[PDB]
């Protein structure tokens, strides 16, 4: 109160209230996961299809921010869509100014600071949605970042972003996503995603996953509909 | 609150409170119907007369040759995003000589409306828009409520007293894309007709339809042009 | 937490025996080889037996200088556990009183007393050592 | 004592801008600490790296960063407002070689860092940077160096400093050390630092829970001692 | 004035720029400098007592050259001093390059303050909250000014600001004998700090610069030394 | 101020006044005898936390075994009034389940409980 307003003022505390209020209105938007294979990095995202007239696959969440790179924004869409804009501008700026793709730790390192960049001036607010990239290259291995509104950004070997946070690495740190190929592990994402979206609440719901590594070649597209199919029905199985 | 004046500040719970009004601004305005079949989007706009001798308000305008707009909120907004749409897709159509398809467009119109909504200086653009055209991945039905997010709507139905228009159209989705020209608009129309109070009905000068289809282009009807699909329309139960 | 009951079981006897001939060396180093082993594994027990054991190895070896020597060097071992750093202790205090030459004597319960100094673990055994520095 | 602080352009009554003043509390809400210990010819940073998570890829959750080929920064406090100010550095020097022909000395890139806090100060336009940053370099003619440049642009040649939440013990312990002058050592430095941190916090510091880098005047290079070295050097300070 | 004071473009009721006045305290409660013109030269003094022995009390050194007949000591928020050096010796070299004659210490000043004055007329910019006493030996005659963050210019003999200035300034007008020598004035300039300095004047706790006929100097540790070893 | 060292009566009374922001404190309230002994208590001690649920567990019947080590890094900067919760609210986690706390699985939860839930 007084200090709560403007996100250029420190209250006596010593902290920029505005940025923990964004981090605390990604805490409202759908679960998104993500869990890096030992050759790539798999990002599964919980959908709530708001109401039955929006067509399948519409305000998708899963956003390809480069050739290689992935991101899987959790939060305020709108937001989110303006985050993956600009830092696909700063990829294309990358590999037009030196001439390969943009290494998945300085994407998230410029695309951290231009998030960190909002959160420092009263005539923007920060940024409401945090995202997850991920991306595999055989000079690079397979890189996981998650950049919370406040423009901090280091990777994850799994992490979860939305109102099931915690829900989501506790069932995620039970798995050696260190060892098993991403092949199994889509069937693990989606497997572990069923197991929040408690369904008493929140109503019905749509998953949507994409991967990255060898399967995928060194891209991120959509995993093939074939191989979620048995994903969906793998995780349905396990109700007990 | 006292959180409430400025898009530029959080609420405590995480809410940005001028998007949520400007979200209020669509509702404002006569509900529009639209709803796509699997050959046609057609968009029905029950237009609304300032006066009893006043020309009914114009609804539907026209952003392409391949994409037309229904507008649910301001005037002056509805006018400023209608604008950047057709230069948008003049200069589609002049730099890559090809139609701009919908989903491109729908996306340059979110990233244009998401600017205000986050740096000081304007305010959210109050115009909820159902963007219809037809692209070469077939019809499409957008919609763009003023918080700058679209939602890709097999039909949606924004505007005043909106609300009846969608529950019948939830409930008639399913046969939504096996649809006549014809059939889907006496649909839509249905639609409409389901939003107007008891003591109105749709009439000649109220609703306006656009129709863009696999030959055709979006062709504004209104006045008598209506007629013709206004014209074997099925009366209202009473 | 790595536990190593049965090595302590184990490694102890065969270090008694070649420890009473006087080559010691062996004995003692290898033993210490293990605590590293046993004190990063959280295994107070053995460390406090393995503790114990090279205190006592000594003690009936007659060994003074490698005793004044090794308390002081596996007190003051990096992390060494609580109880089992207290479990020597007691078992040297109990070889205190067992002590009779003086200057031996007088080494020892320096000895003890300072790895003891400041040790809320062994304040009460410090005490009595200083008692018995006091009364010696 | 809130004072007009609500803008940082706004002198408080008695000549304090409180709203500078709020940085500071700022920089300790990192909940961590790092101590630099200047010694006979090195210079060692231990910092605190308390990873929440077993989740979190370790590699990346370093407060440690390379300025220069022979600058090192700690930063202590935010890790977004931390990050920028990095970033901001490695222009800084990068453009003073690029503009005078040598390598910047230690001394002014924290003045440069400094100075560009301190406009953020007068010009209420962007929120001060909530975050200390310590740079140790081997200076040639001047010996290892250490400086810490706060939010409100105050930078000072440090025998020794500390920032973070436990700063005021951290100091006085580092207070307590320089003074019964000794022959700091590269050994006595890097043994130093870890006892301070350690002493502050009460901590064991298990290999992996710091991350000490260091700097000396015979490889004027910046190194972070790897997990196993701290191992070895813990070690020796037990002994 | 009650509700003017915090902006800086808006006239209290009593015509009182209050804002001016609240950077004036900060600079009232800085670290001491005091300034003699003897007729030999200028002598400027400062204290530098760090809060800790683990600084390098050789690191930061408050009096500072300009020109090589111009220097400055300051008592007020010290980073505010450095951006004042800076557009100090940019205008001092300023004039060099268009006038080739190093300048004299009046323009400096009055072209010093003018630079204060400009951050003092508009909102969104702090007043520089740091007095400037500025040394020089120009045109064979000492010179002694002190800029203000208000953008006054002032013409002292002898003068002290921060912590305890009121005291200092008696002590001056005391033993301040217009017709001194440098080597006298150091003297005087080094007790007139001592009455406020809370400890013994190490030589590590003292920096003082003369401005005399060969140009301005940052006394070494030791100098000083000898000097406070006499007075004491 | 005045009613501490005051003329009136000195009297024997004695004042605990205890702050969560020190710098804010005057510095005439920190004198000899008008409130001394800065006393710094900060979130409860590594090893507290053991001998806090150890003071604040064992009431509570527990049969079975404590992994109370996995509890005190679950537990990181626990307030320690959490601390009093968190075997409290393993109670209500136990008056759920059965009758008797026989399992640290409780306390994992209990301390997610008094942590997720207690934020």
């Amino acid at each position: 109160t007084g200090y709560d307003l403007s996100a250029s003022t420190f209250s006596p505390d010593g902290r920029v209230f505005q940025v923990e209020y964004a981090m605390k209105a990604v805490e409202n938007s759908s679960t998104a996961i993500g869990i890096r294979c030992k050759d790539g990095v798999v990002f599964g995202v919980e959908k709530l299809v708001l109401s039955k007239l929006y067509e399948e696959g519409s305000n998708k969440r899963l956003f390809n921010v480069d050739r290689h790179v992935g991101m899987a924004v959790a939060g305020l869409l709108a937001d989110a869509r303006s985050l993956a804009d600009i830092a696909r501008e700063e990829a294309s700026n990358f590999r037009s100014n030196f001439g390969y793709n943009i290494p998945l730790k300085h994407l998230a390192d410029r695309v951290a600071m231009y998030v960190h960049a909002y959160t420092l001036y009263s005539a923007v607010r920060p940024f409401g949605c945090s995202f997850m990239l991920g991306s595999y290259s055989v000079n690079d291995g397979a890189q996981l970042y998650m950049i919370d509104p406040s423009g901090v950004s280091y990777g994850y070997w799994g992490c979860a972003i939305g109102k099931a946070r915690q829900a989501a690495k506790t069932e995620i740190e039970k798995l050696q996503m260190k060892e098993m190929t991403c092949r199994d592990i889509v069937k693990e994402v989606a497997k572990i995603i069923y197991i929040v979206h408690d369904e008493v609440k929140d109503k019905a719901f749509e998953l949507e996953l994409s991967w990255v590594g060898e399967l995928t070649n060194g891209r991120h597209e959509i995993v093939p509909k074939d191989i979620r199919e048995e994903a969906e029905k793998y995780a349905k199985e396990s109700l007990k | 609150n006292q959180y409430d004046n400025d898009v530029t500040v959080w609420s405590p719970q995480g809410r940005i409170h001028q998007i949520e009004y400007a979200m209020e601004a669509v509702k404002q305005g006569s509900a529009t119907v639209g709803l796509k079949s699997k050959t046609h989007a057609v968009l029905v706009a029950l237009k609304r007369a300032q006066s009893e001798l006043a020309a009914h308000q114009k609804k539907i305008l026209h952003v392409d040759n391949h994409i037309g707009i229904s507008i649910a909120g301001l005037t002056a907004d509805a006018r400023l995003l209608c604008n950047f749409m057709r230069q948008e897709c003049l200069d589609s159509r002049f730099v890559f000589d090809r139609p701009l398809p919908v989903s491109r467009l729908v996306s340059l119109i979110g990233s244009k409306t998401q600017i205000p909504t986050q740096r000081y200086g304007r305010r959210p653009y109050g115009v909820g828009l159902l963007i219809a055209g037809y692209d070469d991945m077939g019809p499409h039905i957008f919609q763009t409520c003023p918080s700058a997010n679209y939602f890709d709507c097999r039909a949606m139905s924004i505007g005043a007293r909106s609300q009846s228009a969608r529950t019948y159209l939830e409930r008639h989705m399913s046969e939504f894309m096996e649809c006549n020209l014809n059939e889907l608009v006496k649909h839509g129309l249905r639609a409409l007709r389901e939003t107007l109070p008891a003591e109105q009905d749709l009439t000649t000068k109220n609703v306006s339809i656009g129709i863009v289809g696999k030959d055709l282009e979006f062709t504004i009807y209104d006045d008598d042009d209506v007629s013709p699909f206004l014209e074997g329309l099925e009366e209202r139960p009473q | 937490e790595v536990d190593y009951s049965a090595t302590v079981d184990q490694r102890l006897p065969e270090c008694a025996k070649l420890a009473k001939e006087g080559r010691l060396q062996e004995v003692i180093e290898t033993l210490l080889s293990l605590e590293k082993q046993t004190r990063t594994a959280s295994d107070m027990v053995s460390t406090s037996r393995i503790l114990v054991a090279v205190v006592k190895m000594c003690y009936e070896a007659k060994e003074w200088d490698l005793l004044n020597e090794n308390i002081m060097l596996l007190s003051k071992r990096r992390s060494q556990l609580k109880q089992a750093v207290a479990k020597m202790v007691q078992q040297c205090c109990t070889y205190v009183e067992e002590i009779t030459d003086l200057p031996i004597k007088l080494r020892l319960i320096d000895t003890l007393r300072m790895v003891t100094e400041g040790k809320i673990y062994v304040e009460i055994e410090r005490a009595r050592l200083t008692k018995t520095l006091a009364t010696i | 004592s809130a004072g007009f602080d609500r803008h940082i352009t706004i002198f408080s009554p008695e000549g304090r801008l409180y709203q500078v003043e709020y940085a500071f509390k700022a920089i300790n809400q990192g909940g961590l600490t790092s101590v630099a210990v200047r010694g006979k010819d090195c210079a060692v940073i231990v910092t605190q790296k308390k990873v929440p998570d077993k989740l979190l890829d370790s590699s990346t959750v370093t407060h440690l960063f390379k300025i220069t080929e022979n600058i090192g920064c700690v930063m202590t406090g935010m890790t977004a407002d931390s990050r920028s100010q990095v970033q901001r550095a490695r222009y800084e020097a990068a453009n003073w070689k690029y503009k005078y022909g040598y390598e910047i000395p230690v001394d002014m890139l924290c003045k440069r860092i400094a100075d560009i806090s301190q406009v953020y100060t007068q010009n209420a336009e962007m929120r001060p940077l909530g975050c200390c940053m310590i740079l140790i370099g081997i200076d040639e003619e001047q010996g290892p160096q250490v400086y810490k440049c706060d939010p409100a642009g105050y930078y000072c040649g440090f025998k020794a400093t500390a920032a973070g939440v436990k700063q005021t013990e951290s100091t006085s312990f580092l207070e307590k050390k320089v003074k019964k002058k000794f022959d700091w050592t590269f050994e006595q430095t890097v043994e130093t630092a870890i006892t301070c941190l350690s002493t502050v916090l009460s901590i064991d510091f298990k290999p992996s829970e710091i991350e000490v880098g260091v700097v000396t005047v015979e490889n004027p290079k910046f190194r972070i001692l790897t997990e196993a070295e701290i191992d070895a050097h813990l070690v020796a300070l037990a002994e | 004035e009650r509700g003017y004071s915090f902006s800086l473009t808006t006239f209290s009721p009593s015509g009182k720029l209050v804002q001016i006045e609240y950077a004036l305290a900060a600079v009232a409660g800085g670290a001491p400098s005091v300034g003699i013109k003897a007729a030999n030269g200028v002598v400027l003094a400062t204290e530098k007592k760090q809060k800790s022995i683990l600084y390098d009390e050789r690191s930061v050194h408050k009096v500072e050259p300009i020109t090589k007949h111009i220097g400055l000591v300051y008592s007020g928020m010290g980073p505010d001093y450095r951006v004042l050096v800076h557009r100090a010796r940019k205008l001092a070299q300023q004039y060099y390059l268009v006038y080739q004659e190093p300048i004299p210490t009046a323009q400096l000043v009055q072209r010093v303050a003018s630079v204060m004055q400009e951050y003092t007329q508009s909102g969104g910019v702090r007043p520089f909250g740091v007095s400037l006493l500025i040394c020089g030996w120009n045109e064979g005659r000492p010179y002694l000014f002190q800029s203000d963050p208000s953008g006054a210019y002032f013409a002292w003999k002898a003068t002290a600001m921060g912590k305890n200035y009121v005291n200092g300034k008696t002590f001056l007008e005391k033993r301040y004998n217009e017709d001194l020598e440098l080597e006298d004035a150091i003297h005087t300039a080094i007790l007139t700090l001592k009455e406020s300095f809370e400890g013994q004047m190490t030589e590590d706790n003292i920096e003082v610069g003369i401005c005399n006929e060969a140009g301005f100097r940052r006394l070494t540790p030791t100098e000083v030394k000898d000097y406070l070893a006499a007075i004491a | 101020l005045n009613q501490m060292d005051g003329f009136d009566t000195l009297h024997r009374v004695k004042m605990i006044m205890a702050t969560n922001r020190p710098d804010t404190l005057d510095p005439a309230l920190l004198r000899p005898g008008r409130l001394d002994r800065k006393i710094h208590i900060d979130l409860p001690n590594e090893q507290a936390r053991l001998d806090i649920l150890k003071i604040h567990a064992g009431p509570i019947t527990k049969h079975g075994e404590i992994d109370y080590e996995a509890i005190v890094k679950l537990s990181d900067g626990f307030n320690g009034a959490d601390l009093r919760n968190v075997c409290t609210e393993a109670g209500m986690f136990a008056i759920r389940a059965d009758h008797d706390f026989v399992v640290q699985e409780d306390f994992m939860k209990a301390v997610r409980k008094v942590a997720d839930s207690k934020k």
